[PDB]
């Protein structure tokens, strides 16, 4: 599979942020319907600057 | 996967948005109204937007295929023995009484059989039934005999689906079923997918109900599963532009545009 | 940091091993393909032989773990469901696509382009083919059937005697013939019974003028042999009559016991009278028959078979006029049988097939039916004579539905080869190397087959490129397109005259179904493998 | 199979026979190719390899990298083989060798999987390898003026596109000054033990600095060794292979006295052998004083009363080395102590680098030998950095030998990959697809030095390929400009023995694992 | 010896070939080839 | 020492791995235990009367098939064992040896899996399972019965209560009497290859 809901279900991720970010990309496939890769990335690199 | 099929796939995909819907005062869609069936076998180019439903059942009555100018009744009762809801047994005390019984019940069989014939019915849909024998040796044998095709053990949650599609509104009870409660339609048939297996398929109906089924073909499960998701992704992004009708660039613009 | 509970191959290994796995499974099947291909034996580790060389049945009964070559598995499967033949070329090219495609993703060649050169190159190949290298079999005649029977036949245990193996074939189907509505000829295959039985060499096998049950009759009172068999076919069990669950015999006067009791045999007895007064010879039926009907039948001096299979209960009936019969009941509600409603047969026999017996439905009238009785040296070679057979019936079903046939010996994909290497050089600038990677690919076959025939694999090939390059290049030798490979003297031959044929459908669908599964394949960069 | 009741080889013998055997070993090579391939080129990366015992080696060297590979595949092996063989005849080209090798055999795999009989391979590389070598002698660049400038200048630039991959490639040209100053301070033989190389902790990379003479780290002083003077303007070096300090005459000597005065006589005896060696070493004029053997404390205060210096057991390479620069003779004796065995330098001195004390003796006039002083942060940064410079010192000896050069970058393998095309248009055509895959695999080094920078290879191979086809025998890959350019006037420079070597290896690799049909196994034994 | 405790003593080939366990499937072949012979026309068991 | 109460919090998030990929092994081994405990100590801790159709029916079961009688299969994994017990569905009926008088029982269980095709016959090693001394050293024969993976027949030591000398007719009534052992034309060799199209036959005009 391409679509990034799916992948992050499929996958168990085992962190609490991991699965915060499942349920992200759940919530946007509910809502929008596609774009579920683009939303994970975004918080990614949210909380990546973050770090700085 | 399914960007090089896509110049088949997405006027599928849109025309299977808007005929589920009201383009003129619509809000959302109800992507429940658009069944995808997956059927092993050819490729993907073999994908059908089939109008009318696509049944997985098959039927009973072999040796009768392709009804035209069928007249489909949705039943929710059993055409078998006599049964009450509470418990209930026949005593026999006699050989008279021994022989009554099977004649009682074979005639009580055929009343049902000819009263269902009587409405014009030529193609049949039995709902399923785990607690009592949902459709008998003797009751197939006397629709065969009518010429109705049976298709049997319809799944109660696929009963709203096919109301939709159709038009049969559902009976429960012989004595309310009547011509008015059947679904005119121009052709349902049974087709064979190149040996991979059977569909049965009514195409054509009069007063055509909201719905529609996609059908996917593939060569592995795999390709069929990404298939099945991409369609989606593609139909989500039909709806999503039909509620809030606004539309942007895209190849990474609105990002750059942000950061700027 | 990403935590997941498996393990994770990312880029370049994945794709290698894919490559690897895909390999690994045509290397499995590549010795068994092309006339001077040698059959393969299996064991089940429990001591089960099967010796096979279908490709299909071989990657079926192999338990594999990898993924893509699950892929190819069950792609040999499709194209055996839905063609009948060609499950070992399918994989094979299939595998070649593959791994010439990792090389070009290798070599910094995008996926995407090269899936889409793979796609542009197999439509292209498809239409070539419709248009450029199939033969119209309409002005070949039965000759045509023949040989492509024939040529399904090398290269299995039944190839050497093709000149009668191939006429049983071409009568089979022949007699299976039916057409329906919009007049349009069809070829059930699989109606065609065939049953094994070891003994008398492979020459003895029987092409039946009917149909051939594997029954025999209920008694041995029964007659053996009934001349002019009225077949009366049933649904249902003659048995001692049993009330369903719903109903319960309670006696309060004993007196009535004794008649309970006699009714309830005397029902069946009653049902057997009505069969059997309209002058049924022979009753075939789905259900068991208990010691009393099976009297009742013998003192009446007629044939009883229990236990018949229901496809072979509908052949039958099908094929003699019977109609089935679940009950007894009319539309009076009575036990009636009428005469209308049975088969009729020129002849009902139980012949004796080494130890064992058979009955034989010979020459069932209103419909011609048909069977086939193998006789091999034991068990293991009738099981690879019929799987030969079937896929023998498939081809010339497949033939005789499309009435178009392309040459064999590698000549069409040759010519596929020679054609898209041309035309590469049209559009497109990275899929061109896609087109031309497809075009190497296809030379996978005669390159197979010229290796199992021990011949220079090089020096044929290249002579074969030769030829259809010379006969795509000059106008007025286009006759040099049905020039194949001639495995038993390693020369080229003109193998549409030379009788080597097989429907275009499978080459098509070969084609297709290897591009579909080298796309799947081909899509994937990163594999997530979770512990169990 | 059958059980076979007497079996004729030992139980457990493993074989592998025909056509799968082969295409195995190829695989193998292929995957011993791909644990070096990243580590070519000025992009090139480096591998970290963690040996059993904790410690780690660093390097971009695929010699290196080759042998810390514990290689048991028997196909596998000949690659390490080749990679050691070009390592010690050339010094460079240890990563092409294996890439080359491997990419012969890639390319002849399809041919070997349709039944292609081994022989004919084999003499298709033999021929296209006999082409591409005189090839190479006849296009490779040479200047008939011996010009010392345009020598010195060539060396230069050959040592500067050897170090131009490493870790130390930001400070190519100082380093490559440096190698090239030390090649040529050697006199007629370029022996590798007369270019001593140290290592010390600390320091950035411009702080290594090259000794025109000799220097050695401080060797276990005893008491009063900090009394000595640490610098002289004119010494004269006493090198010595003698034990100086109290000790037993001989193993087996035993004295036997029977008087008092006998004793007495006998340790004053011993004083005075230990003072008349000293007083020799003194009286023969010389200031500095090293011994292979050690030299005790006595021996040490007494040189310090004289304002001498001393240092015993230092290392016989070093003494030799010491001997090499400054110029005497390494005496066993200390009686024949005249002008002609005693060193000369015009400058000692014992400073400090890095938390070390080091003896430095500069400014010998007819030194012939040197000495590198490394510094860096780690121990493998410093060891990375000595492999380089042998790297560098090896080019540097072999083009003092032969100053015949062809231009780097890929821009030798396109030309002589033209040649070989071109050729085998010329042939029947069985030898013709043979003799087109060895021309086609030459490509792979410019290919490797394209994905390492992260180019697009296929276009850099199409300009290359046209350049070449039309004209313009130095075309090669322009690493830092995303093209090509003509090497040769970008002073890539590489001695054609390089190449040469590295196609004649590859070559005898490609053959030798081509040949090679049936393997066998015989039980290991001692299994612990 | 027969594995539940029988003994067959004989010199037909089917009867002997019957009672051998083998692990090679050509073994096997040449077992069945024997039944096969021996239902079909019951001599020539050993000959084939 | 204070705070005993820890509360570890965040330790156990990322070594979070380990933790599960051992536990995944130690709950197998936690399942083989639950297979194969219940096969030990468990049973260890503790004149037509002549039967005339015995002998009838050692003949009948002396001509077993045509295409010889197989043999036992014999497991050599205690996972082996254990998705052999997993698999089939649930009213197919395994039974298990446990071996290391065992040959003539052993015969039985061949003979009655011949004539007796519905029942899954099969042996397997005392030593692969690994039981403790007193079974593998006085527990041996033990005809270890199984259906749907729960126990019916967990018969110990059964040379004592099934003799030394039985046949195959013996340990079959012994079973039968149980009502253990669930309740046929000889085939030329085979008929059916595939049913899957229903593509028969049919006459339209
Ligand atoms: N007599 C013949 N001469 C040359 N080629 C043949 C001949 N018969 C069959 N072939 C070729 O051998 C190839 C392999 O066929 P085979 O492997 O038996 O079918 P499958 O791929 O279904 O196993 C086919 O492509 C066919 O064209
Ligand atoms: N400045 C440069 N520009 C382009 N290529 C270079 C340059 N310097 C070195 N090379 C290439 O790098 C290759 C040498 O890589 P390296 O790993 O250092 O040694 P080896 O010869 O063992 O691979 C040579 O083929 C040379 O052509
Ligand atoms: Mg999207
Ligand atoms: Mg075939
Ligand atoms: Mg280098
Ligand atoms: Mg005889």
């Amino acid at each position: 599979t391409n679509d990034g809901a799916t992948i992050l279900k499929q996958m168990q991720v085992l962190h609490p942020a991991a699965r915060m970010l499942v349920e992200l990309s759940k919530a946007q496939d509910i809502e929008a319907g596609d774009g579920t890769t683009s939303v994970v990335i975004i918080a990614g690199s949210l909380l990546d600057s973050c770090t700085k | 996967v399914v960007s090089q099929y896509s110049s088949l796939l997405s006027p599928m995909s849109v025309n299977a948005v808007m005929k589920v819907i009201d383009p003129a005062t619509a809000t959302s869609v109800d992507l429940r109204d658009i069944k995808i069936v997956k059927k092993l076998g050819g490729t993907i180019d073999d994908c059908e937007l089939v109008e009318g439903l696509v049944l997985t059942q098959k039927v009973s009555n072999s040796g009768i295929t392709r009804v035209e100018k069928a007249k489909i009744g949705l039943i929710q009762f059993c055409l078998s023995a006599p049964k009450t809801d509470m418990d209930n047994q026949i005593v026999v005390s006699d050989y008279a009484q021994m022989d009554r019984v099977l004649r009682e019940e074979r005639a009580y069989i055929l009343n049902l059989v000819k009263q269902i014939k009587k409405t014009g019915c030529n193609v049949l849909l039995i709902q399923k039934s785990i607690l009592r024998d949902a459709l008998s040796d003797l009751a197939l044998h006397f629709l065969n005999k009518m010429k109705i095709m049976v298709i049997k053990d319809i799944e109660r949650e696929d009963i709203e689906f096919i109301c939709k599609t159709i038009g049969t509104k559902p009976v429960a009870h012989i004595d309310q079923f009547t011509a008015d409660m059947l679904g005119s339609a121009e052709l349902a048939e049974e087709v064979n997918l190149n040996g991979s297996g059977k569909l049965l398929k009514i195409t054509g109906c009069a007063s055509p109900g909201k719905t529609v089924t996609i059908v996917v073909r593939g060569s592995n499960k795999l390709v069929i599963e990404e298939a099945e998701r991409s369609i989606h992704d593609a139909l989500c992004v039909i709806r999503c532009l039909v509620k809030k009708r606004a539309l942007i660039a895209g190849g990474g613009a609105p990002e750059i545009e942000l950061a700027l | 940091p990403l935590s997941v509970f498996g393990d994770r191959s990312t880029g370049e290994t994945i794709r290698s091993q894919n490559v690897m796995a895909a390999a690994s499974i045509a290397n499995i099947v590549k010795s068994s393909l092309g006339p001077v291909g040698l059959d393969k034996m299996l064991v089940d580790d429990i001591g089960d032989v099967t010796i096979t060389n279908d490709g299909a049945t071989i990657l079926k009964l192999l338990e594999v773990e990898h993924p893509a070559a699950k892929v190819l598995c069950e792609l040999a499967d499709l194209q055996d469901k839905e063609v009948g033949d060609g499950t070992t070329s399918v994989v094979i090219i299939a595998a070649e696509l593959l791994k010439n495609a990792d090389e070009l993703v290798k070599q910094k060649i995008h996926p995407t382009s090269v899936i889409s050169g793979y796609r542009l190159a197999c439509k292209e190949a498809v239409r070539y083919i419709n248009e450029n290298l199939i033969v119209n079999t309409d002005e070949l005649g039965r000759d045509c059937l023949i040989n492509a029977a024939k040529t399904s036949m090398s290269s299995k245990i039944i190839g050497i005697n093709g000149d009668f193996f191939a006429n049983m074939v071409v009568d089979a189907v022949l007699a299976i013939k039916y057409t329906d509505i919009r007049g349009q000829p069809r070829y059930p295959v699989n109606s065609v019974n065939i049953l094994k039985a070891h003994g008398r060499s492979q020459m003895e096998s029987m092409l039946i003028s009917g149909y051939a049950l594997n029954c025999v009759v209920g008694s041995q009172g029964m007659p053996k042999r009934i001349v002019n068999a009225k077949i009366a076919c049933l649904d249902f069990s003659l048995q001692k009559t049993k009330m369903k669950l719903g109903v319960q015999v309670v006696i309060t006067d004993p007196e009535k016991l004794d008649q309970i009791r006699q009714r309830e045999s005397d029902i069946t007895k009653e049902r057997i009278q009505k069969i059997l007064a309209t002058g049924a010879n022979v009753i075939l039926t789905t259900g068991g028959i208990d010691d009393m009907c099976l009297k009742y039948f013998v003192e009446a001096g007629a044939m009883a078979v229990r236990r018949v299979l229901k496809r072979d209960l509908k052949r039958i009936a099908k094929a003699s006029g019977a109609t089935i019969l679940s009950t007894l009941a009319n539309l009076e509600g009575e036990e009636t049988f009428e005469a209308a409603m049975l088969g009729q047969a020129e002849e009902v026999v139980q012949e004796r097939i080494c130890d064992d017996e058979l009955i034989l439905i010979k020459n069932t009238k209103a419909r011609t039916s048909a069977s086939i009785i193998l006789r091999g040296a034991n068990d293991f070679m009738c099981d690879e004579m019929e799987r030969s057979l079937h896929d023998a019936l498939c081809v010339v079903k497949r033939v005789l539905e499309s009435k178009s046939v392309v040459p064999g010996g590698g000549a069409v994909e040759a010519a596929l080869s020679i054609y898209l290497e041309n035309y590469a050089t049209s559009m497109g600038s990275r899929e061109q190397l896609a087109i031309a990677e497809f075009a190497r690919s296809l030379l996978v076959i005669p390159n197979t087959l010229a290796v199992n025939a021990a011949q220079d694999s090089t020096d044929l090939v290249a002579k074969l490129r030769a030829f259809h390059n010379e006969a795509q290049v000059n106008p007025e030798r286009k006759n040099l397109k049905w020039i194949g490979l001639d495995l038993s003297n390693g020369k080229p031959r003109d193998n549409k005259q030379a009788g080597v044929f097989e429907p275009t459908i499978v080459k098509v669908k070969s084609l297709k179904f290897a591009t579909e599964a080298a796309i799947t394949i081909l899509r994937i960069d990163d594999l997530i493998k979770l512990h169990p | 199979m059958m059980p076979t009741p007497v079996i004729l080889l030992k139980e457990g013998t493993d074989s592998s026979q025909g056509i799968p055997q082969l295409v195995s070993n190829i695989s193998a090579c292929q995957v011993i190719a791909e644990a070096v391939r990243t580590t070519l080129g000025p992009r090139g990366m480096d591998k970290l390899i963690v040996d059993g015992r904790g410690k780690a080696t660093i390097s971009n060297d695929g010699a290196t990298i080759l042998k810390l590979l514990d290689v048991v595949h028997p196909a596998a092996k000949t690659l390490v083989d080749i990679a050691k063989s070009q390592d010690a005849e050339v010094g460079d080209g240890t990563t092409s060798v294996t890439l080359l090798a491997a990419e012969f055999l890639k390319q002849v795999k399809p041919y070997v999987e349709e039944g292609l009989h081994p022989q004919i391979i084999i003499r298709a590389f033999r021929t296209a390898t006999q082409l591409a070598v005189n090839k190479i002698k006849e296009i490779a660049v040479t200047v008939k003026k011996a010009d010392k400038v345009e020598q010195r200048k060539l060396l230069e630039k050959c040592a500067m596109t050897a170090l131009s991959s490493k870790l130390i490639s930001q400070q190519k040209a100082f380093f490559a000054k440096m190698v090239v100053d030390a090649v040529m301070m050697l006199d007629d033989l370029l022996q590798l033990k007369m270019i001593g190389i140290k290592k010390v902790q600390g320091g950035a990379l411009e702080d290594s600095q090259l000794v025109a003479g000799v220097a050695f780290k401080k060797t276990f002083s005893y008491a009063g060794f900090e009394m000595q003077p640490k610098k002289y303007h004119n010494p004269k070096i006493a090198l010595l292979n003698v034990e100086l300090e109290l000790k037993a005459e001989k193993d087996n000597a035993e004295i036997r006295v029977h008087t008092v005065e006998d004793y007495q006589a006998i340790v004053d005896a011993e004083w005075n052998i230990l003072y008349d060696k000293l007083e020799k070493i003194h009286h023969s004029g010389a200031k500095v004083v090293l011994s292979k053997l050690p030299i005790g404390d006595v021996a040490t205060q007494y040189f310090a009363d004289r304002d001498m210096f001393c240092a015993g057991r230092v290392p016989e390479e070093d003494l030799k080395r010491t001997m090499m620069a400054c110029g005497g003779s390494i005496q066993t004796s200390v009686n024949a102590l005249s002008a002609d065995v005693l060193g000369r330098c015009q400058v000692f001195e014992e400073t400090q680098i890095g938390g070390e004390r080091y003896n430095f003796f500069t400014g010998c006039p007819k030194a012939k030998t040197c000495t590198f002083i490394l510094r860096g942060g780690a121990e493998q940064f410093m060891e990375e950095t000595e492999r380089s410079l042998h790297d560098a010192i090896m080019i540097v000896r072999r083009a003092i030998k032969n100053d015949s050069v062809v231009a780097g970058g890929g821009a030798i393998e396109m030309e002589l990959s033209k040649y070989l095309r071109d050729y085998s248009r010329t042939i029947p055509g069985k030898q013709q697809l043979l003799i087109g895959a060895y021309a086609k695999a030459l490509e792979i080094i410019p290919r490797q030095l394209c994905d390492n920078a992260g180019f697009d290879a296929t276009n850099i191979l199409n300009k290359l390929r046209a350049r070449h086809a039309q004209g313009g025998t130095w075309y090669g890959v322009d690493i830092n400009n995303e093209d090509i350019a003509d090497n040769f006037e970008a002073f890539v420079w590489e001695p054609a023995m390089v190449r040469i070597n590295a196609l004649t290896a590859a070559s005898e690799a490609a053959c030798l694992i081509v040949s090679v049909d049936e393997t066998i196994k015989n039980p290991r034994s001692t299994v612990d | 010896l027969d594995p539940m405790g029988g003994i067959v003593m004989t010199n037909d080939g089917n009867a002997i070939l019957r009672e051998i366990q083998v692990q090679h499937p050509a073994a096997k072949s040449m077992i069945e080839i024997s039944r096969t012979q021996d239902e079909e026309v019951g001599d020539g068991t050993t000959s084939v | 020492l204070a705070g005993e109460g820890i509360s570890v919090n965040t330790g156990p998030k990322g070594v979070i791995n380990d933790w599960r990929r051992f536990k995944q092994l130690e709950t197998e081994q936690r399942e083989e235990q639950c297979r194969e405990m219940e096969r030990l100590i468990k049973k260890l801790s503790m004149f037509l009367q002549q039967y005339r159709k015995q002998r009838m029916e050692e003949m009948r079961q002396q001509l077993h098939k045509g295409p010889q009688f197989k043999q036992v299969f014999e497991i050599s994994s205690g996972e082996g064992f254990l998705d052999m017990i997993d698999k089939e569905q649930k009213s197919i009926v395994i039974m298990v040896h446990i071996y290391e008088g065992t040959e003539a029982m052993n015969g039985c269980m061949i003979c009655l899996a011949a004539e007796y095709p519905a029942v899954k016959f099969c042996k397997v090693k005392s030593s692969v399972i690994g039981a403790s001394s007193q079974f593998t050293r006085n527990a041996l024969p033990a005809l270890l019965i199984y259906k749907g993976g729960e126990l019916i027949g967990n018969f110990v030591r059964v040379t004592d209560q099934l003799g030394d000398d039985f046949f195959a007719v013996d340990l079959e009534a012994f079973l039968q009497e149980f009502g253990l052992l669930p309740e046929l034309v000889l085939t030329s060799v085979r008929n059916s290859a595939t049913c899957h199209s229903e593509d028969s036959d049919l006459e339209i005009d």
